[PDB]
């Protein structure tokens, strides 16, 4: 007999049973798939798809550019980016005609978003391509690094506090005839460099996207956080799109519309679902496409607006891709391994790439400017994809009774990636019908859907973003299931995480009582092996294992004591909710509970509120008492700033003098300085009122302050 | 000190220097957020080979001075090392389970005071009861629901002021110090916390959770209170079901009722009125809801129903864009209608002037027993979905649906007269006359409605007109489905238009909202550091500043200088009339009220 | 900040600001810095005004007549008449603008203005405008700061402190809503501006060059989309394009479909990081010897529980490596474990001294230097790196076999989880039951002792990475078990060597070389094992019906890479158990909700009812809830050991397919557009991997029973 589970599927429906086909728990050890060369098939295949437009040269950056727009019919299926400005203008018009008031309403909201942002939300984003050092940075240093060029540069309109203040500086910034870098060598002994750009190497540096997909740098990102926004504020008002919610409202989405499509349905009319997926999203969405819907949707507005919201498809329209690190060259006659920057690659030989890199290397040798590609058409993953969602969910609108002016008519969601559309008519004819109008309209705006990937089945069964619909019953497994180890905070961060996590999952991810069981007790095992407190009676002789030991004959009410001193566990699908340190606080001894919750303990770390009882996964957060177990480990570890931490150590001192800095953002509008010598000098003068303090350090002390008053004021 | 040389030692330096006297506090939070740092991908696999190490746990330096270097085992605690970036001495957790069996013990007082929240979940559960579990199909409607009881339901700002006058005594803002309500909590939480060591951070952040309101959008299949949310796993299953309690204490609140109540009885005087716009904000502004303004409340709770919605019209804000018509609250989803006028003979010999809907809209209502969909033509109905508890919630969701719809088959279908006038004796518009009218009986507009037959699929059944489950046959367009339908999952706020008679129109000339849709049913109503005015920067003449926690002894109208907020000094001085701020600007008001009009 | 404006305001305010700035035909919700300087400008001036009234004498008093008047909140040709009707009454001179209040008591016109600015400049700017000195002047400020002509302020002390903090405190309440900064800003001398965002320069001529063909400048475009009204351009379009653009539905009925062709070759080769169905462990049944626990001596006495060491010889060898150092590595391990033996004084851990068999088993300092290219650019055999298509092989027998020994049951216990919470709820009861149910059934799996190996096998070789850095550590593969008597027993599958643990990244390797010891004969299925080198240790004993049969003890070593990433993902594996249950408890739910009763019994102790579990010559075969439960159990924790991205390509290209013959079995009247594409796509997924093979054939199997 040979075991062979895909025989289940014959009695067990392929929906129910799902969860066996989704082979990993977690992230797969590899992370592999991609490349230099994956860039290079990228640019190759987008400018494919558009070549039949027109071709132009740009007039900053000299670098060619396509433009598929407004371009002959599309003749085959294979993907065509030629999309016609005036069809996607009349669906956008009969959208608005749809649903009045939409557009009006998200410019409003955006207009709010615009006026009250700031700065620093910008270090609120990933892994971005800092082009002052022409390299990969954190959100955080690379805004830093930026904001002390453009202050280098005399730009220090960002010096306000505010998001708009820093793009009009970038706005400065790029019309300026030369930029100038500066940086430190940090060993021995220090010195300088500088550098200058002129301004067609800055303005190819900011419409550069580094890739390791790609990552814009600091030019880019307000002008599509701010689009983003009011994408997002047209969608929220969508019923057919599938963005921003949740895990939960998906579901109620999907069997409102599929209701509403199949009950409607009368006893003469049959009805059909097509799962499809998209062939290449964000490889044929041109950035004129959208910068015309964001002209239609921003009519009759401020111009200011109209300019803030109309840069992004701009600047994205004229955008440069990086080629990565380069090549590896290896010679097997001398074992000899060599590295070929990509900044080369434009004027290096066609002998040492093979015959599918050679063919890349000659389709992509006149697009190469300065070591990186211009990609004018198409779009890169994850910036508008919102904007996408709004055309998609415009053209399924269009499908409304009225507009067919015949039998069929269709509906369905749209999340941008993949979609659901469902046809109803009243023969098989009037279904192919409704579903080649569908395919037409999508092609002229622009959209191609994979046929391969897409299905079309009677109206009941579908599947939506990992969402499995099967008659009214629907299987979510977009995320499965999540890491039940302990996350790695601390002790008791670690613990209340972990049995919270259980508890959501509970809730919400359908998990079920056993189950819950069974992962508190592998979470429970694996806490206790990771932070070598094992039970006090147990032999395992670890590290700890002596002193929790000596604490475990040393007290009494052995049941009290935590579990990472040495206690029993007593969690259970009854107090996964209950703080550990709460949850057995009546057993726990009196000078087992005066020594771990002493707050004069040197263990106890507290960081500002937003770090506060609060982990970054997304973020959840969990609920524990400040115990001696709440430590915090240790930390691990060109650069344009002379001292990375001059914010961090100017931040802290502050937090001396003004505790009340941590919690709430402080407001006053005297400088800094003058605050912490206002407050010693009350201090000190208080101090030496009550009789803790003698004359010395009363002198010491007002000598010190008149000394600062003195340095800051000259 | 200490902190004086450093700051000293920062000042030294060009940069530090300069960024301390350039920035303004205003900004200081803005300078926090850019860390050089990178952070830790994984936290846990760094975690996992951290603890291998020897010393992974970092401690400060005065634990050199109480934790002996090595143990009886001679086992190293602590080393004398350095932490990257600060002088936090390096420690084994050896060293912290040293401290929890031999370190120096106090008295946990006020852990249970600071930390109520929890110990009061622990009271709860402790007290709780279980009943047999069920098997059977389980419906989580979706909803909003709260998730900590014992929240006193303040506005964030709210909780922040209690918690800055609470444990930051001697820096809170200019607010407090020009305020006048001193919260009774915030006195009671000082007096609890006298002498308390724990770090005034934790007791901030454990204030904050205790005092605050939170909502999550969640599956309930049962009870929907606070302390029934909180056992949500304990309690609901996809298959299962748990009978529990819990065994604490409920702290329902009846404000709302009373808001109800009031903003009720304002509409109902004022359209009467003159004025209704000037007099009913008059009214609000003067009114006392439990000792607190009405203003506040309207602004704080998140209270829907025509006389509040038509209120904030009047005053400006923002309302969901639909109506809570027939106890149902409404909500368009697709298509657009165009409102017309006609007038319409009934089967009664009656005129009545409506305004009806054409066009081919869908609705879904949301009622307090059932959910429905209601797909309409031009005068029209064409699909009706219901799904309730019980048949009387569907029968009454399916009569307000179907007077909603305004068709003129069942103007045909009206028997008796319409003449029901309200409590205040004034007359009813027609569409809520022939709701009630439907309401009293509608067997003769149902054998009358439309009969017709329904294909058989699984999930959804017909309806025959006495309100019987049925298969085969049911009402035209009318269903009701075997599985609960998920309720709105948003709602769209958009700009109105309020006219004086309180009818709240659209931006496209259309009515929202009206006091006659208004029921008429009636209800029951169920060393203070404060008083001080500024006078500009500070003055060196008044003498040294003083620090807030000793502006007690400032004699009756002594004028001194003060550090208020985080690091400013300003001259303040005691009251001397006994007024507020509360007052001004109201004689020049209705002064130029009169001016305009 | 117009809802901020809205909310701290009196309404009526709010409403006077709205008609003066209506009057000048503009909208706030266009502009709100005028908004708000104009509900600051009339709340300054009403409370200038207020609580002062002139006494039966003409002396102020504060609570008749107001002594002052207010101009500023009325209407221009109100305003005009107003201060006509002051200059005749009282005679006053006609002021050249149109001031803000009237004090009746010096009987004169001043004008008050709230600045964001310093006082002084403002106080010149004004007195520069008006150009007379006959109305006076009263400049506040946010910040605590006033000035007035002669400092002769008219209100006393208080009436300045009530203005002065109630700014101050609309000041403090706009910073910390983050409006403070613009509203600062827009102050431009004596006026507010509206937010200014144009596109000049650059962008200019970027915009310019980023319009559709038909257009050249972005004003032109801007002026005909604007202009832009529907009329059937989406119709012509669709009657334009030709018939060709179309989705055409291709019916799915019963005959389409056929089976994935695998990929041709030769046979796949075994790549697991351990021997999974081959391995031998040397045991000791009760470890009751001195100094327990500690793996090195758990292992020696494991090691002296077996005779039989022999001299060893290459069996099967490393088709590429050195053989003769692989021998001498284990030479070496065993005369190291003798010479410890023999010390009497064994430490902890064990470092092993650096040799020429050590360092090039663990690949010490094999690998090319790092040149510049330019240097060695003229090298012929210069060459990118060999990325060419793998070598595609033929699904083997080897891995069904694998599978098939994976989910059966062994002799013990292989998992030990922890302690929880004592029961009180029904439904924890309930829990509880089915939890026992399920571990009592998979329990002592096979896959179980996978997991409980690996998990010690990686938690060993990070500690041991992290505490020796750069020391050659020798690390047994033990393992622990409870016997049918219910016996601490101690299991030793074979030793690790790991080379250097000088890590830093989540992805960089370290080299380590694995010995463990076998029963099997390689020479047997040789393309299994061509990545190990297999040395035959020993002869051991083995009882059967006839008796004790010596057979030979293989030992295969081979050189294997791990990374951080990898030993977290190997320690990970025990979730492996919770998704089994997670499959089976939904189904056993699933007919409780069609029952309304549980059915933790009648499925876990009624061993009747069955689902097809697998295929066999006769036909299809059906396995109860425990064949289920373990089946399971072993396909996660194998696709845990033989991870890999076509797997995964598989699954989901695969899922479609699935879908597509469910809803064909359903009686749903499917259809496709381009089913060739995803054949081609599903195909395209199978390269060399034994487990991906082995799928494609199990998908093969179950189309061909469906479609029947
Ligand atoms: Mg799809």
């Amino acid at each position: 007999m040979d075991v062979n589970p895909t025989l289940l599927f014959l009695k067990v429906p392929v929906q129910n049973a799902i969860s066996t086909t989704f082979p990993y728990t977690g992230d797969p050890p590899y992370s592999h798939g991609t490349g230099t060369g994956y860039t290079m098939d990228t640019v190759n295949r987008t400018h494919k798809y558009s070549e039949k437009g027109k071709w132009t040269t740009n007039t900053e950056t000299g670098a060619p550019q396509l433009n598929p727009i407004d371009g002959p019919l599309p003749e085959d299926n294979e993907p065509s980016g030629y999309a016609q400005t005036d069809c996607v203008l009349e669906a956008m018009a009969f959208l608005e005609e749809s649903h009045p008031g939409i557009f009006e309403n998200s410019c409003l909201e955006t207009m709010e978003i615009v006026q009250q942002t700031r700065v620093d939300k910008l270090t609120q984003g990933r892994q971005t391509y800092d082009w002052t050092l022409n390299r990969n940075q954190p959100a955080a240093t690379a805004l830093a690094n930026t904001i002390e060029v453009f202050r280098s540069n005399g730009l220090t309109a960002n010096e306000s506090g505010r998001l708009i203040d820093f793009l009009k500086d970038v706005m400065d910034s790029m019309d300026k005839e030369e930029m100038e870098i500066t940086t430190h060598f940090q060993r021995r002994t220090i010195g300088k460099k500088k550098q200058r750009l002129n301004k067609r190497s800055y303005l190819i540096r900011a419409l550069t996207l580094n890739t390791m997909i790609a990552t814009p740098g600091m030019q880019i990102r307000g002008f599509v956080y701010f689009v983003e926004a009011l994408a997002r504020s047209i969608c929220e008002k969508l019923e057919q799109s599938g963005l921003p919610v949740g895990g939960n409202e998906k579901k109620a989405k999907l069997a409102n519309v599929v209701r509403k499509m199949m009950t409607n349905s009368q006893d003469t009319e049959l009805s059909f679902t097509i799962t499809g997926d998209n062939t290449k999203w964000n490889e044929n969405q041109n950035p004129r496409m959208f910068l015309a819907m964001i002209t239609y949707i921003t009519r009759n507005q401020p111009e200011w607006f109209r300019n803030v919201l109309s840069i992004a498809p701009i600047m994205f329209s004229n955008k440069m891709a990086r080629l990565g690190k380069g090549y590896m060259f290896e010679s097997k006659s001398m074992k000899l391994r060599t590295q070929v920057p990509a900044e080369m690659l434009a004027n290096i030989d066609l002998k040492y790439f093979n015959k599918s890199t050679r063919e890349k290397i000659e389709k992509i040798r006149p697009l190469l400017i300065d070591g990186t590609a211009s990609l004018s058409p198409g779009m890169m993953m994850g910036m508008f994809n919102m904007l996408s969602t709004v055309l998609g969910v415009s053209i399924l609108n269009l499908g409304q009774k009225k507009y067919t002016k015949t039998t069929y008519w269709w509906d369905g969601l749209q999340s941008s990636d993949d979609f659901a559309l469902i046809v109803n008519a009243p023969n098989h004819e009037g279904i192919q019908a409704g579903v080649d109008r569908f395919y037409r309209t999508c092609k002229l705006v622009g959209i191609n859907m994979s046929k391969k990937k897409s299905y079309i089945n009677r109206t009941g069964t579908f599947e939506f973003t990992s969402f499995f619909y099967r008659y009214g019953f629907v299987a979510n497994f977009s995320m499965e299931l999540p890491s039940f180890g302990v996350s790695g905070i601390n002790e008791s961060a670690d613990m209340s995480v972990g049995v919270t996590v259980i508890k959501n999952n509970m809730i919400n991810n359908d998990l079920g009582p056993a189950t819950a069981q069974m992962a508190l007790q592998l979470f429970i095992k694996d806490y206790r092996y990771t932070y070598r407190c094992h039970r006090g009676d147990t032999q395992i002789q670890t590290r700890r294992a002596f002193e929790l030991g000596k604490l475990w004959e040393q007290t009494r009410s052995k049941a009290g004591l935590l579990v990472s001193d040495g206690g029993p566990n007593l969690y259970n699908i009854r107090n996964l909710h209950i703080p550990e340190v709460c949850l057995k606080w009546e057993l726990m001894d009196e000078d087992y509970q005066g020594r771990l919750c002493n707050p004069m303990n040197p263990f106890v770390s507290h960081k500002e509120i937003d770090s506060v009882n609060n982990a970054v996964v997304k973020s959840m957060e969990y609920d524990a008492v400040a115990t001696t177990h709440s430590w915090i480990p240790k930390r691990n570890r060109r650069g344009i700033l002379e001292d990375e931490q001059m914010y961090q150590k100017c931040c802290n001192l502050f937090e001396k003098f003004f505790p009340s800095s941590s919690y709430r953002r402080p407001v006053g509008i005297s400088s800094m300085v003058e605050a912490m010598v206002s407050r010693a000098r009350i201090d000190a003068r208080i101090d030496f009122e009550s009789g803790r303090i003698k004359k010395e350090e009363f002198a010491e002390i007002m000598k010190i302050c008149s000394t600062i008053e003195e340095l800051r004021r000259q | 000190m200490e902190r004086i040389k450093e700051l000293r030692d920062l000042m030294s330096q060009s940069r530090t220097r300069e960024i301390l006297t350039k920035t303004t506090v205003d900004h200081m939070a803005i300078i926090k957020k850019y860390t050089s740092g990178r952070q830790e991908k994984n936290p846990a696999l760094r975690m996992k080979w951290m603890m291998a190490m020897k010393y992974p746990i970092t401690a400060d330096k005065r634990i050199m001075e109480m934790i002996p270097e090595r143990n009886e085992q001679r086992q190293t605690l602590w080393s004398k090392t350095n932490d990257a970036g600060s002088d936090r001495v390096m420690v084994s957790p050896l060293a912290v389970t040293w401290w929890n069996r031999n370190g120096p013990t106090t008295s946990t007082v006020h852990y249970p005071k600071v930390y109520k929240t929890y110990f009061e979940k622990v009271e709860r559960l402790k007290h709780g009861t279980f009943g047999p579990v069920h098997f059977r199909n389980q419906v989580k409607i979706r909803r909003r629901v709260d998730i900590n009881p014992g929240h006193a339901d303040l506005s964030a700002k709210e909780a922040q002021d209690v918690i800055m006058e609470v444990v930051f005594p001697n820096e809170v803002g200019a607010r407090i110090l020009t305020s006048e309500s001193q919260l009774t909590i915030t006195k009671e939480k000082k007096k609890e916390l006298q002498d308390c060591k724990i770090a005034p951070l934790m007791v901030a952040y454990m204030l904050e959770r205790e005092l605050v309101r939170k909502t999550r959008f969640l599956p309930v299949a049962g009870g929907t209170s606070s302390v029934y949310i909180e056992v949500l796993h304990l309690t609901q299953g996809t298959c299962w079901e748990q009978m529990y309690t819990p065994g604490g204490e409920v702290r329902n609140d009846d404000v709302d009722q009373s808001l109800i109540i009031a903003a009720r009885n304002i509409v109902r005087r004022a359209t009467v009125s003159a004025d209704p716009l000037a007099s009913l904000l008059e009214m609000c502004h003067s009114t006392q809801i439990g000792g607190v303004r009405m203003v506040d409340i309207l602004r704080q709770n998140p209270t829907e129903e025509q006389a509040v919605d038509i209120c904030k019209a009047a005053m400006g804000l923002r309302i969901s864009s639909s109506f809570s018509f027939g106890g149902f609250t409404f909500k368009r989803t697709s298509g657009s209608s165009v409102k017309r006028e006609e007038e319409v003979l009934t089967g009664n010999l009656q005129t009545l002037k409506i305004r009806v809907h054409e066009g081919y809209e869908e609705f879904t209502m949301v009622g307090r027993r059932a959910t429905a969909i209601l797909r309409k033509a031009t005068r029209r109905l064409i699909q009706l979905i219901v799904s309730g508890k019980d048949e009387q919630s569907i029968a009454e969701a399916i009569i307000v649906a179907m007077v909603f719809s305004q068709e003129d088959c069942m103007i045909k279908a009206v028997r008796g007269d319409l003449n029901f006038v309200n409590r205040a004796n004034q007359r009813l518009n027609p569409m809520h006359q022939l709701l009630r009218h439907f309401q009293k009986d509608a067997k003769v507009l149902f054998q009358n409605w439309g009969i017709e037959p329904i294909d058989n699929v699984m999930g959804m059944i017909g309806i025959l007109p006495d309100m019987t489950p049925s298969t085969e046959m049911s009402l035209r367009g009318v269903r009701v489905s075997k599985m609960g339908v998920d309720e709105y999952s948003s709602t769209e706020r958009v700009v109105v238009s309020i006219d004086r008679f309180l009818r709240v129109r659209d931006q496209r000339g259309n009515v929202l909202l009206s006091p006659e849709e208004v029921s008429e049913t009636q209800g029951t109503e169920k060393a203070v550091l404060r008083g001080f005015l500024i006078l500009g920067k500070e003055n060196k003449r008044y003498g040294p500043a003083l620090s807030i926690n000793e502006l007690s002894n400032l004699a009756k109208g002594e004028k001194a200088n003060v550090l208020i907020g985080q690091g400013d000094v300003v001259l303040v001085m005691k009251r001397k009339r006994d007024s507020s701020i509360l007052t001004d600007s109201q004689t020049a008001t209705k002064r130029i009220r009169m001016a305009i009009n | 900040m117009e809802d901020f404006v809205r909310q701290c305001f009196n309404p009526m305010i709010v409403e006077l600001a709205e008609k003066a700035m209506k009057e000048y035909g503009e909208d706030p919700k266009i502009e709100t810095n005028k908004f708000a300087s104009i509900c600051t400008h009339l709340e300054v001036c009403f409370m200038y005004s207020d609580f002062h009234f002139i006494d039966e004498r003409g002396e102020s008093t504060i609570i008749l007549k107001h002594r002052f008047e207010i101009i500023e909140g009325r209407d221009r040709t109100m305003a005009w008449t107003v201060v006509n009707s002051i200059c005749n009454t009282t005679g006053v001179e006609k002021p050249k603008f149109l001031p803000d209040l009237y004090d009746y008591k010096e009987n004169r016109f001043i004008e008050i203005g709230v600045t964001r600015r310093e006082v002084h400049i403002y106080y010149l700017e004004k007195a520069n405008k008006i150009k007379s000195e006959k109305t006076h002047i009263h400049i506040f400020s946010f910040t605590g700061e006033e000035m007035a002509t002669k400092a002769d302020y008219t209100l006393d002390e208080e009436s300045r402190a009530r203005i002065k903090t109630r700014l101050f405190t609309i000041r403090q309440e706009m910073a910390s809503r983050g409006l403070w900064d613009s509203f600062r800003q827009s102050e431009r001398g004596e006026e507010t501006i509206e937010e200014r965002f144009e596109i000049t320069g650059t962008m200019r001529r970027l915009a310019d060059q980023s319009l559709p063909p038909n257009f050249s400048s972005l004003e032109n475009f801007r002026a005909y989309v604007d202009g832009f009204e529907p009329n059937g351009c989406i119709e012509g379009k669709l009657s334009q394009m030709s018939k060709e653009v179309n989705a055409r539905i291709e019916p799915f009925l019963r005959t389409t479909p056929r089976p994935l062709r695998l990929p041709d070759g030769p046979p796949c080769s075994q790549r697991s990081k351990f021997l999974l169905m081959d391995a031998l462990k040397l045991s000791i049944e009760d470890p009751s010897h001195e100094g327990e626990g500690i793996p090195l001596y758990d292992a020696i006495k494991c090691m002296k529980t077996f005779f039989g060491w022999k001299e060893p010889n290459i069996i099967k060898p490393h088709e590429k490596g050195i053989n003769p150092n692989y021998l001498l590595t284990w030479k070496q391990v065993l005369a190291e474990l003798q010479d410890i033996k023999n010390e009497e004084k064994i430490p902890r851990t064990k470092n092993m001294k650096k040799t020429s068999q050590l360092k090039w088993a663990l690949g010490e300092n094999m690998a090319p230097e790092k040149v510049d290219f330019e240097d060695c650019k003229d090298v012929n055999d210069l060459k990118q790196y060999d990325s060419d298509e793998p070598e595609p092989r033929s699904l083997a027998c080897w891995i069904q076999s694998e599978f098939n020994k994976a989910c059966e049951l062994t002799d013990s216990s292989w998992v030990e989880l922890d302690e929880i919470g004592e029961d009180v709820a029904p439904i924890e009861h309930i829990a509880s039951m089915r939890r026992n149910y399920f571990t009592a059934e998979v329990s002592h799996c096979r896959a179980t002792e996978y997991i409980m190996k690996g998990v010690y096998i990686n938690t060993a070789l990070l500690n041991a990475s992290c505490a020796a850095m750069d020391d050659f550590q020798l690390i047994p593969m033990i393992s622990k078990c409870i016997t049918k008597e219910g016996r601490r027993k101690t299991n030793l599958y074979g030793f690790i060597i790991k080379g250097r643990s000088h890590l830093r990244n989540d992805t960089d390797v370290v080299n380590f070389v694995s010995m463990e010891f076998s029963l099997t004969d390689p020479r047997l299925e040789p393309h299994k094992w061509e990545k190990y080198c297999v040395l035959e240790i020993g002869d051991m004993l083995l009882r059967t019906a006839v008796g004790q049969v010596s057979r030979p003890m293989f030992l295969y070593v081979r050189t294997n890479g791990t990374s951080k990433i990898k030993m977290k993902w190997g320690m990970e594996m025990r979730r492996c158990l919770l998704q089994s249950l997670q499959q089976i408890e939904s189904m056993i739910e699933a007919e409780s909700s069609v029952k309304e009763k549980d059915l933790t019994k009648e499925f876990f102790e009624n061993k009747s009812e069955t689902w097809p579990i697998g295929e066999s010559p006769k036909g299809v075969e059906e396995g109860s809830i425990g064949k289920v439960c373990r089946t399971l159990l072993a396909k996660s924790v194998f696709n845990s050991l033989y991870a890999s991205p076509q797997l995964e390509g598989f699954s989901a290209e695969s899922r479609k397919l699935l879908l597509i013959v469910q809803a064909l079995r359903d009686n749903l009247e499917p259809g496709t557009f381009d089913l060739e594409g995803l054949y081609e796509a599903i195909e395209e997924c199978l390269i060399n991997d034994p487990w991906v093979l082995l799928n494609a054939s199990w998908f093969n199997s179950f189309l061909t029973h469906a479609l029947r």
